[PDB]
């Protein structure tokens, strides 16, 4: 092959003049070192470098690569295998077809089975038996001493989930790796891998030759910093989520917190802490709980949704079955394992039978499984994250009947939930009214009806770069935590030490939503209410101009705290003090004049209806009453 | 001539493959035809030669991946699977028929690479008729017995092995994979016997002006509505509501896709559920819906895994359920049936998927139908009591999944037996035979959508009735009954009469 | 760098036009930042206007199709790209 000479030679020009420092000397003196025997060749180099070369090499790719190894081993030899990477475009297992033979396109997929080392022989010296002649150098087409072997790998992948379209059965392929691609790859990961597809007598192998797993753009890393500074940036991320579900946000609130989740620690005795969140929702069928389910798993591209009587133990864990071709036992993967490091949503898991939620156990707390089956002892990775949905026993929740009661789950299940939220269905006028206009709005009004603060892909990119922070907790925030748990504690749903690891991580996980490096009391105040609440209602009726019931709390408990703090008032005085500590928030002249209606309001309000405020005799003096705490 | 300018939109795109319409050639010259009949695998040659020389004739400069290909469609031999005979063997037919499974990628060889195993000298051979013409001797060094064969340098065809409800299909080259299973093709192609059919070509507006007209004449009067539910079931005495929800049903909704809010794909299909004594008019509705309804299917009281045998792999075999997909699916004896099962109806009924995570393999299924359920109360009898679940003993779930409920009680009343026996001892045809196209019409063409008044009239229909015990999926049901209604009077927005209709059938179904 | 990622996968499909479809398919899913479908076709119709000469839209039947001229220097062309995102600043 005359262009194959050309090609040499061409690769010889590269190797010799890239660079102001050639970027492959290193590497090619490395290449002498007996433990390196493979080049890393970039291939965006190669195409700047020079167009022809390149594209032969990307068409020609089997033709060319052993006249690729010679050129390395003469400029080696000068003062043996070639490996590319960097290549732009991504293909699916679905694309493969005879037409792209010998092409050198990388794929990606994810590694299901592995298989063990083997030797492979390329060059054999053969003695002849009959005129005892050594015939040497003699390739294989698919004396051991002076023969050359090679280190193989064998591989079985299987399509992606996301890439999978609907009622398809996801295709597998078998991928081939030597010398030092062998062992770089581990069952059950994600990996992009260079190479061809070759024919094997026919059949289909792909041959790989590499495996895959600040320099932002100024625009989106500023637009990030920028929605960074956000003050109101929980609750615009709060109602950006969720457009089109009216109400219940603390639910959102919940979901929010465990997508970001908090740190996993691993103690000087080996033991490992599990820094990820566990949510479970019981509520009257009426109460969206699905809608969830559907739009956690739209935007986590990590997301696996799944029903809950049609899935079996071994179906969610794992299964070990016979392997036809090697007469051997081995593992098929389960759901919670595929779920690695995402979030898995069980539906209806009521329906789910014990037999299955005791395998579920191990993984609930331990994020590990382990299977010892027929002769196979191992031990799987289950870091996950599970949300689960569930009804109570009866459709309806029977108030006549104690909490307990209400719940058919086990103990432990019960106590390996970190948020547990209870939704009953109540019939009120105006909550029905919001309910209908949205629904129909939704329904004649679809797109223009949504009004997002955010963009999906900005906030999935925020929380790409926000998880991977790693906030350290103040002294402050730790005796905080020690009086607010001695206070819980102290009150069916039995609090333990695991209520308290979930405190820590929620506190952990508000510190990582503000981007803050240090995590501060506030985070600990706030995720105190979410662990108090328990059962809630879909919405809080108004309070006459309509204020709502936590807003009215918020400001009574402000109000009070400062009365009391300055006791170690005047009407006017606390008044001027309340407008001075809001000022963060005001903006305009109108919401000055409405803050001071609303002030004048409760203040009156709590003076003559609630008892709580004491006048004593234009400008009276204000006590608290003795009894409020 | 349409086919000059088909040359031109081929030089355009420069996809070298030409659809000939088999009526074309029968017209211009019917011995010409004969002879494409008789004969394809010798004119097909011929007639690419021709359109070749044309094309270069007319633009000598094209740079074409492979020489123009003609592929002919829809002949007159439209003969059923079942009417083979060994009379018309190498001969053009078309088949209209369900596909039931595809094979992988096949290669075949159709260029052979041999290399000289002295000095490299490099040849290819031609495959034909099932045999290798392996050279014997060198060109270069005239060595004997030099030659080998790389499999890699060699070319390769795709050819994939098609099972048609049964006839086997090859498909070849770029044909493969062009057809999904589950979907109704007409292929063309040359009849071969080893039996199997080599395919050629593969096909995937019914109305006349004067169907359309008569169509646009009956949807004016008024009284179509309640003719036509008077066209159904004629031997059905007095269950007029019931015909009228039939109707409802069979027209459903429209469909809707919320993409771009990131909700799932909402329902848009209708379930009515039957409860009543055995022996009604229950099993014979339930036999004139599966007959009548395209695709309709009958069940008493699911996806399952099959070994390939071949290359030992667990393959997926398609339920009544799947089967029955964008189609009709009525059971009869609801309460008789296990409970594993009507688990299982609850995401069927809700999201229209199916998710089975068994044995490793996980898969999600579209399960877009109508179920229409005939069940028994427990006691056999109408004990005096309140709840229908009193009665019949179903779980909240499933009986707020469905959208109509109805209840088929015998009155003791003396006149209605009388009616009933007259009506059995003395047990039209223009409706039912032009209503099966006008659905059909109806389904294609229009699309209704919501008005604001309709807004109004909602909103207040449910603050209303909540007042009563009710459930947004109830909201949801009326909106799909309001564009029912709006699909059957032929209109493309949804206005008064269709809500307060809804409402008066929701609120005569809750009396009832 | 989008235009880049599209001179690779034109390199790649071996063909001298496409459709919309598979082309903002393939470069969203190689493309180093996730965007929706349309912003990609509102990408592509403002290559084409900003630079007719190296990329070329045909309207067939219902359908648009994309063809490119692969010789084109690349630097030349991200020299230009440079000079008229300078000049709408
Ligand atoms: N706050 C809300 N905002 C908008 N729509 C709502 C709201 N609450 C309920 N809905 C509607 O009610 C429907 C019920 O949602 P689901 O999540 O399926 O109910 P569910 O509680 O999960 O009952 P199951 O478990 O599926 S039987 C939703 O699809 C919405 O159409
Ligand atoms: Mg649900
Ligand atoms: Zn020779």
């Amino acid at each position: 092959d005359e262009v194959a000479e050309k090609c040499q030679k061409l690769f010889l020009d590269f190797l010799e003049e890239f660079q102001g420092e050639i970027k492959y000397l290193q590497l090619a003196e490395e290449l002498i070192r007996p433990e390196r025997n493979t080049l890393v060749v970039s291939f965006v180099d190669l195409e700047q470098f020079n167009q022809q070369l390149s594209t032969t090499i990307q068409e020609e790719f089997y033709r060319v690569y052993p006249y690729l190894c010679r050129a390395l081993k003469t400029f080696v030899k000068d003062r043996f295998y070639v490996a590319f990477q960097d290549l732009p475009t991504r293909h699916k297992i679905r694309e493969l077809t005879s037409s792209r033979i010998g092409l050198l396109t990388r794929i990606s997929g994810q590694v299901v089975r592995t298989h063990p080392v083997h030797p492979e022989l390329v060059s054999g010296t053969f003695l002849c038996l009959d005129c005892q002649t050594v015939i040497r150098d003699v390739e294989q087409q698919f004396d051991t001493n002076k023969s050359r072997f090679v280190d193989f790998q064998k591989v079985r992948i299987q399509e992606t989930q996301a890439e999978l379209p609907r009622g398809s059965i996801p295709r597998s392929l078998e991928v081939i790796l030597r010398a030092e691609a062998v062992e770089s790859a581990q069952a059950g990961d994600k990996c992009d891998f260079t190479g061809t597809l070759i024919v094997v007598p026919y059949r289909l192998v792909f041959l790989a030759c590499c495996v895959a797993p600040n320099q932002m753009t100024v625009k989106e890393w500023e637009k990030v910093f920028e929605m960074s500074q956000d003050k109101n940036l929980y609750h615009n991320l709060c109602t950006s989520l969720f457009p089109t579900i009216h109400g219940n946000d603390e639910v959102k609130r919940g979901v929010l917190l465990m997508l970001f989740g908090g740190v996993p620690k691993t103690t000087g005795e080996g033991t490992s802490l599990r820094g990820d969140i566990n949510v479970c929702i019981v509520g009257d069928p009426s109460t969206a709980k699905s809608q969830f389910l559907k739009h956690v798993e739209e935007f986590s591209p990590r997301a696996v949704y799944t029903s809950g009587k049609a899935s079996s133990a071994a179906g969610l864990t794992a299964a070990v079955v016979r392997d036809e071709e090697s007469h051997e036992f081995v593992i098929e993967a389960g759901a919670l394992m595929l779920a690695d490091n995402g979030v898995c949503c069980i539906d209806e898991f009521d329906k789910m039978d014990v037999r299955d939620q005791v395998a579920i156990h191990e993984a609930m707390e331990q994020q590990t499984i382990s299977i010892t089956k027929a002769g196979v002892k191992a031990t799987l990775n289950a870091r996950t994250s599970i949300l689960a949905a569930a009804n109570p026993i009866s459709g309806h929740y029977d108030r006549s009947k104690s909490l307990k009661q209400n719940i058919n789950l086990s103990a432990p299940i019960m106590s390996r939930f970190d948020l547990f939220f209870i939704l009953v269905d109540e019939c009120n006028e105006v909550t029905d009214y919001a309910i209908a206009r949205r629904i129909v709005d939704l329904h004649s009004r679809i797109e223009e009806s949504i009004d997002r603060v955010y963009s999906l892909d900005d906030i999935r990119r925020y929380l790409l770069f926000a998880r991977q922070f790693k906030p350290k907790i103040s002294k402050e925030s730790e005796d905080f935590i020690v009086e607010q748990y001695k206070h819980l504690r102290q009150r069916s749903w039995r609090i333990t030490v695991r209520q308290l690891e979930s405190m820590i991580r929620l506190s952990e996980a508000m510190a990582r939503m503000h981007c803050c490096d240090e995590v501060q009391p506030k985070h600990v105040k706030e995720a105190f209410r979410l662990l108090n609440k328990s059962i809630i209602r879909v919405e809080t009726p108004d309070v006459n101009l309509r204020l709502g019931f936590s807003e009215y709390c918020r400001i009574s408990n402000l109000i009070v705290l400062h009365l009391r703090k300055v006791e170690e008032l005047k009407r006017s005085e606390l008044v001027n003090w309340y407008l001075k500590e809001i000022e963060s928030e005001i903006d305009s002249e109108e919401e000055l004049i409405n803050k001071k209606r609303i002030i004048e309001k409760v203040i009156h309000r709590l003076t003559h209806y609630d008892h709580v405020l004491i006048e004593l005799t234009e400008d009276p003096y204000l006590v608290v009453n003795p009894n409020y705490l | 001539p349409l086919y000059m300018q088909r040359l031109g939109e081929i030089n355009v795109i420069g996809e070298p493959f030409l659809n000939v319409n088999c009526e074309h050639i029968k017209s211009f010259d019917k011995n010409l035809y004969r002879q494409l009949i008789s004969y394809p695998q010798e004119v097909i040659p011929t007639f690419d030669m021709a359109v070749n020389e044309i094309f270069f004739d007319r633009y000598p400069d094209s740079i074409l991946e492979h020489q123009i290909q003609v592929r002919p469609f829809n002949a007159l031999k439209t003969k059923n699977m079942r009417n083979l005979n060994p009379e018309d063997i190498d001969q053009l037919i078309t088949i209209s028929g369900m596909v039931i499974r595809t094979s992988q990628l096949i290669p075949e060889m159709q260029e052979a690479f041999f290399q000289c195993q002295v000095c490299a000298h490099t040849t290819r051979v031609e495959m034909d008729r099932g045999r290798i013409a392996e050279p014997s001797v060198c060109g270069r060094c005239h060595t004997t017995h030099s030659m080998a064969l790389i499999h890699n340098r060699s070319l390769f065809s795709d050819k994939q092995m098609i099972k048609l409800q049964t006839v086997i299909l090859f498909a070849h080259n770029d044909l493969v994979d062009k057809v999904q299973p589950g979907d109704r093709v007409n292929v063309t192609g040359i009849y071969r016997a080893v039996t199997h059919i080599d395919v050629i070509h593969y096909r995937k507006k019914l109305f006349s002006e004067k169907r359309v007209e008569l169509l646009k004449e009956l949807s004016r009067k008024p009284d179509i509505y309640e003719r036509l539910a008077s066209a159904l079931a004629p031997s059905i005495y007095e269950h007029e509501d019931i015909k009228k929800g039939i109707l409802l049903q069979l027209f459903g909704g429209t469909r809707k896709d919320f993409s771009h809010t990131g909700r799932g794909k909402f329902r848009a299909e209708i379930n009515i559920l039957l409860c009543g004594d055995p022996g009604t008019s229950k099993s014979q509705l339930l036999q004139y819906v599966y007959n009548l309804v395209p695709r309709g299917q009958y069940t008493s009281g699911t996806a399952y895994v099959m070994k390939d045998p071949e290359t030992r792999q667990l393959v997926l075999q398609t339920g009544a359920l799947v089967l029955s997909d964008n189609g009709i699916c009525c059971i009869d004896e609801f309460d008789k049936m296990n409970e594993s099962t009507r688990s299982v109806l609850h995401e069927v009924m809700e999201q229209q998927t199916l998710s089975i995570a068994k044995a490793g393999i996980i898969c999600q299924l579209n399960a877009r139908t109508s179920v229409l359920a005939a069940a028994n109360p427990i006691e056999s009898q109408w004990n005096p009591k309140k709840t229908t679940i009193e009665n019949i003993q179903l779980p909240h779930t499933l009986l707020s999944r469905f959208d109509l409920i109805f209840l088929m009680l015998d009155p003791q009343d003396e006149a209605y037996d009388r009616r009933l026996a007259h009506h059995l001892v003395a047990l039209e045809l223009l409706d039912m035979a032009v209503l099966k196209d006008y659905i059909a019409y109806a389904h294609s063409t229009i699309m209704p959508r919501l008005s604001e008044e309709a807004s109004q009239a909602l909103i207040e229909a449910y603050v209303d009735m909540r007042k009563i015990g009710a459930y947004p999926r109830q909201l949801e049901s009326l909106i799909r009954l309001a564009e029912a209604h709006a699909k059957v009077r032929l209109s493309n927005k949804v206005e008064a009469i269709d809500v307060e209709e809804a409402k008066r059938l929701h609120r005569e179904a809750l009396k009832q | 760098e989008l235009a880049r990622v599209l001179r690779s996968v034109f390199v790649s499909e071996r063909k001298p036009a496409l459709s919309m479809e598979v082309a903002c398919a393939r470069m969203v899913g190689s493309c180093c930042t996730i965007m929706s479908p349309g912003e990609m076709e509102k990408h592509l119709l403002l290559l084409s206007e900003l630079l007719p000469d190296w990329l070329s839209l045909h309207r067939i039947r219902t359908d648009t199709y994309v063809k490119l001229d692969k010789a084109a220097d690349l630097a030349h062309i991200t020299a230009r790209l440079a000079h008229q995102t300078r000049a709408e600043e």
